[PDB]
């Protein structure tokens, strides 16, 4: 945790995007946290179809 | 006499639980198409964490003395 | 050379010809992103997002031999080392892990990993260097070739680094001739050194003699597009339709895993070839055979352990697993189903090899590789 601007606690998260910007880690604040889908799973699962449809637990909104 | 078992149940020797003298197969139950969508086994095996058998200890001993003749699996 | 009484041991031996080195990364290009020139505490952020050529960077041939023997196989290494402390410790490291060193030659004329060059200031002020005295590793002559490893070994594996020195060119070609005379296959690994990344035509001229003698060839995704067309295969990858997608997958903007057709790799194909392997890291392996071709699907995960992830040495593990399964199962050559099933072991080994720091420190075991293969792949695949 880190005290960011405006006295808000921030936490690091790795952004997943198909651009490979430069630094893929961001410091998210609580206001920007609940509108993203934050996975906590793994890529070690392969089915007869495609790997991109595998299911992992996440945290969207407050569920 | 007493069957082809020699009634291994009566003695206690290793023997299949079911009788290997009837073992009547299934009578062609409903296939995947004629089933409601909740029981379908969706024709593409799904990855699951519980897909490899638990290692366990007694599964090692059972395999260990199956080779030495003390066990008939 | 005919001296033998009893038949050879069960796992066929593998011939590993090249240079013995510690933690060497041959394939170097210009990475777009750099992470601070001084603070090395943040350099690990370049292992989560590799520069697309160091995604699965291969290394020396000793690394491949060690990974192969650690996977349950048997390997032997041909090379030369100096009579130094470093030279005496490299052979100790190789010996500690059951790598046969019957073909490693010790000499005192040259020093291990040390080569004497000379400054040759040219026009303008651009300095140059000319190799005055060669390093110990690249100083093997054809006379001191162990004519027992070559006879016994069933696969001859070498990398392109030996094509950058004059004497090893002749020595390698003599060894290839001997091994082919004794009936062994030739495995070619294309871990291109830095000078060979200059131009396509020069590299193709350099490697043509070695390429035409190979029975199995393994190249990366960049080492194939470079050898055919970099601009075309980079324009094709980054392309999205102006109006509407085509099928549906194109409407999801997923990653580009292109399976090259047999008419595009035809310039790199010849009659003697038995297999062509193109590895897109550990993600996918495209295999091309004389009568069939296909792609084996895999995955990767370095964010599972962001602090102990180091991609170096994974390509060596992939190649070693490929060789181990090639020698263990001789029916993979003409059976596509068996080929696909046995090519996931290499993917599992490559996945495991990226979870630790150090090329030789954390090469996976056979049991661990099988465990990961069975845990990632559905029972129908494995």
């Amino acid at each position: 945790a880190r005290i960011g601007p405006w006295g808000s606690l921030e936490s690091p998260y790795y952004e997943i995007s198909e651009r490979s910007k430069r630094v893929q880690m961001l410091y998210l604040s609580p206001s920007r946290d609940e509108y993203y889908m934050l996975a906590s799973g793994n890529s070690l699962a392969l089915n007869q179809g495609i790997q991109e449809e595998q299911v992992v637990p996440a945290r969207y909104r407050q569920e | 006499e007493l069957s082809e078992y020699e009634k291994d149940k009566k003695f206690g020797r290793p023997h299949p639980f079911v009788d290997p003298k009837v073992k009547k197969p299934i009578e062609e139950p409903l296939t995947s198409e004629e089933l409601w969508w909740n029981w379908r086994k969706p024709d593409k095996e799904q990855w699951s964490r519980w897909q490899r058998r638990k290692p366990d200890v007694e599964t090692v001993f059972l395999k260990a003395m199956a080779e030495t003749g003390q066990v008939k699996l | 050379d005919d001296g033998m009484d009893f038949p050879y041991l069960d796992p066929p031996l593998i011939c590993c010809f090249g240079a013995v080195q510690k933690e060497f990364v041959p394939s170097v290009r210009v990475s777009e992103h750099q992470m601070d020139p001084d603070i090395y505490s943040g350099w690990k952020m370049m292992q989560w997002n590799p520069p697309e050529f160091g995604r699965a960077p291969g290394g020396p041939v000793s690394n491949v031999a060690i990974s192969h023997v650690r996977l349950g196989g048997r390997a032997a290494v041909i090379g030369k080392v100096g009579e130094d402390d470093f030279g005496e410790e490299l052979v100790l490291m190789m010996n500690k892990e059951n790598v046969q060193t019957r073909a490693v030659k010790f000499d005192s004329n040259v020093k291990t990993a040390c080569s004497y060059m000379r400054v040759k200031f040219s026009d303008d002020g651009k300095m140059k260097m000319e190799t005055v005295k060669e390093a110990a590793e690249d100083s093997l002559v054809a006379s001191e070739l162990n004519l027992a490893v070559l006879k016994e070994a069933r696969i001859f594996h070498f990398n392109s680094e030996v094509l950058t020195s004059p004497s090893m060119n002749t020595t390698l070609f003599r060894a290839i001739k001997l091994s082919k005379k004794f009936g062994g296959l030739v495995f070619f690994d294309l871990n291109l050194p830095l000078p060979l990344w200059k131009s396509r035509d020069e590299t193709r001229e350099v490697i043509k003699q070695a390429w035409e003698e190979a029975n199995i060839i393994e190249v990366s995704r960049e080492e194939l597009e470079f050898l055919l067309d970099e601009d075309h295969y980079e324009r094709r990858k980054n392309y999205r339709p102006q109006y509407y997608s085509e099928n549906y997958e194109q409407s999801k903007n997923r990653r580009d895993y292109y399976h090259y057709t047999r008419e595009e790799i035809s310039p790199l194909w010849h009659d003697g070839l038995k297999f062509l392997f193109v590895t897109d890291g550990t993600l996918r392996i495209h295999y091309y055979a004389p009568s069939f071709d296909g792609v084996v699907v895999g995955t990767e995960d370095v964010l599972i352990t962001p602090f102990t992830c180091d991609r170096t040495g994974s390509g060596d593990a992939v190649v070693a697993g490929i060789m181990r399964k090639l020698t263990s199962h001789p029916e993979m050559y003409e059976d596509q189903d068996v080929l696909e099933r046995q090519l996931r072991f290499s993917i599992a080994a490559g996945i495991i090899s990226q979870w630790t720091i150090g090329a030789v420190r954390g090469f996976p075991t056979e049991s661990a590789t099988q465990n990961l293969k069975e845990q990632v792949y559905v029972p129908s695949m494995w």
